[PDB]
């Protein structure tokens, strides 16, 4: 119905 | 209470359809709408499908093929879920040019029994004219008539006090061929009222009738093009959800993306050796 | 283990190990251009798209629908044009992304030439010294080699030949051996200028395989963040479309059916009563 959208990248990044 | 077509669209003037007129002109109106939805799916469908044919052309023919190991999958999944979302773009093109069919076979069905109706106003509506237009003429002629019956019996009881027995005598019998004709003349103008007011009550009872199937078509337009409106922004807003999803495959990808995975991997691929050359030496030729 | 540690070739004149890292970066460099053409040719699709999206709404008719359907299908038409709008503006932040990434890419260029520059310096030198080793070895082998004929002429003649012709063999063998003695010495040189040479070249090897490997860091980092990013933006445009068609839904929940007949009943209304009949009119009444 809705959609997620977007996300963080993964914490262990950078 | 609600109001209906067959109680408000009527007309004093007896000689006037306007309150037919009106409707017919509202069917028309909405015959009209139906086409600019279905004109607005058509195009919006030729825009989809052109999109989503660019986005499988753009994700087949891109490269990527230098790069390895998780980059490289990160990378192949970007193109492979743009295909998919370029490929659902496509069938979303089909799915509109559905709803497209469905409507023009809808508009072309209520134009088939509109014609019927519109038939049968215009003959009973014609004949209702007709047949006012004749008991006028009667009226106008009974009552010329009645006018010539006093008129001729005037002159019979002014000649009859000293005039000659011929003089009376031609005078009586013109009193009562005036008042034969009187009397024909109002039997003709009652059967062109009774012949009039039986297609009036048939026009009364034909346009209460096409007036509430009038109403039905309408209601039933309203609704398929409310429905239709819903059911377009439900699947655009569907569209949002699949690709969505899609996108998000890629960034699953990337969750396993390491860039010291990646390094290490190239290095136990390409690695050279780990020892530097050995030094060159003096070497005695006697030694 | 590092580039440093295992990119190195036990054979002294190759130099495999900084070719294979060098074109390693290459195909980093069409990597990065690759994700370049990606975003450019997606912007443009985005910008025909949005461009299109607008193009069908001012073109669209329903001027003689009323009321809440026609308020509905308005409704659809301005969030049309609000979403083309917004795929045009998709374009232009994918172009920015774009640009990033060309600009990121020539840095690394411009760094990778300084290295490449100081590399092959170093490694040029380094093959020629040790040509001109060779050549040193050559001529000392070949000098000991005419040393050694010389001395055995001298031992050949040497037995019961005259003191006049005894002392020309004899200075023959002094004369070759003084030859092989400062070709030795040129010899011994060549090996010290080369050695100063190699320890140069081994450090600078290190030095540029240690900044190769920075340099594939770098990139694989902002690569696999220009992936996500994408990821994201193409996402958030799908939300910013859902949000935009909700204005739709929103609109078509006050759309009544029976409020737009009614509404266009009391609008267009001729008359509530029939007209009256036609009655037989007495001419004496």
């Amino acid at each position: 119905s809705k959609p997620k959208g977007p996300r963080n990248p993964p914490p262990t990044w950078n | 209470p609600q109001l209906q077509f067959k109680d408000a669209f009527w007309c004093r003037d007896f000689t006037a359809h306007t309150g037919y007129e009106v409707l017919l002109q509202r069917l028309l109106d909405g015959r009209k709408m139906c086409k600019d939805m279905e004109e607005l799916l058509r195009q919006r469908a030729q825009a989809e499908e052109r999109y989503g044919k660019e986005l499988v052309q753009i994700a087949r023919k891109a490269g990527g093929q230098t790069e390895i190991n998780s980059l490289r999958a990160s990378f192949d999944s970007l193109k492979q879920q743009m295909e998919n979302v370029g490929s659902s773009h496509i069938q979303l093109a089909l799915t509109l040019r559905e709803e497209l069919r469905s409507l023009e076979e809808f508009r072309e069905r209520q134009k088939e029994q509109r014609k019927k109706y519109e038939a049968v106003m215009d003959r009973v509506q014609k004949s209702k004219l007709s047949l006012y237009k004749k008991a006028m003429e009667s009226k106008k002629t009974y009552e010329q008539k009645c006018r010539d019956a006093d008129d001729a019996e005037q002159a019979f009881e002014r000649i009859s006090a000293n005039g000659h027995q011929k003089q009376v005598e031609k005078s009586q019998n013109k009193a009562r061929q005036c008042k034969d004709s009187a009397t024909e003349a109002e039997r003709v103008y009652r059967q062109s009222i009774a012949q009039l007011e039986k297609v009036r009550a048939e026009w009364e009872q034909e346009h209460r009738t096409t007036c509430e199937a009038f109403q039905l078509q309408e209601f039933d337009r309203l609704t398929i093009l409310r429905n239709a409106l819903w059911v377009h922004s439900n699947q655009l807003s569907m569209q949002c959800v699949k690709d969505d999803e899609l996108y998000e495959e890629v960034r699953l990808t990337l969750e396993g993306c390491s860039i010291d995975a990646d390094i290490d991997s190239f290095i136990q691929a390409k690695s050279t050796g780990t020892e530097p050359p050995a030094p060159v030496p003096y070497q005695n030729y006697y030694d």
